[PDB]
């Protein structure tokens, strides 16, 4: 369970990891896993520049 | 319309100071005539707007007055000769042992050539040329304001 959040504070109280189901992205490597708040790589981060380029060329 | 007064013209051109030599009605008539060459319709969107346009009109009146006194004074043998004395820029002159040769103006047009004949016309030509930079753009609508651009500009 290394670099796997055991608890998740949602509203004050801390829900345990086993109580809830977590779905995450492509699971970045360990050294920069905390930089993603122990989540995943967002598809918005993957396509906010490509989408802009496509739309501006379309414009 | 622009109202013309004797006072500004006379202190602007001290050569035209004598009322006897240059009556008021003569100056007024030449101002009315210069109104055709440059329209005195004062607008804030004009390149010739306000006091610049007034100065242009005053310089043209001085030009026309200079041609007129050239005509009336002459002089051939104490009067006006047949056909009058023609204007135009003196490129080269020679009196006695003294000789002068001046650079020719870049007069590519009849209006510019007529202006270059007298220094008041040269004044007017210089003012018009220095104000005539760039140009206009007639027609056209803001087509670009309906298309989204970089940085959320003109969506």
């Amino acid at each position: 369970h290394f670099y796997e959040p055991d608890f998740w504070i949602i509203s004050g109280k801390k829900y345990h990891r086993s109580h809830l189901v977590v779905v995450r992205g492509p699971q970045p490597p360990d050294i920069l896993k905390p930089t993603y708040i122990f989540g995943g790589i967002p598809l918005t981060q993957r396509i906010y520049e490509r989408v802009y380029a496509a739309e501006r060329t379309a414009n | 319309m622009v109202i013309f007064d004797e006072h500004k013209f006379r202190t602007l051109f001290p050569e035209f100071a004598d009322p006897a030599a240059y009556p008021d009605v003569r100056l007024q008539m030449y101002f009315d005539i210069a109104c055709e060459f440059i329209s005195d319709r004062d607008s804030p969107y004009r390149i010739l707007n306000g006091k610049a346009l007034e100065a242009c009109l005053y310089l043209l009146t001085a030009h026309l007055l200079s041609l007129s006194t050239m005509q009336v004074q002459g002089a051939a043998g104490g009067g006006v000769t047949a056909g009058g004395t023609q204007g135009g820029f003196i490129t080269s002159a020679t009196v006695g042992e003294v000789s002068v040769a001046k650079l020719a103006p870049p007069a590519k047009n009849g209006w510019q050539w007529w202006l270059s004949g007298t220094p008041y016309g040269q004044e007017l030509w210089a003012l018009l040329s220095v104000k005539a930079v760039g140009g206009f753009y007639i027609g056209g609508l803001p087509e670009r304001r309906g298309f989204r651009k970089v940085g959320g500009t003109f969506w």
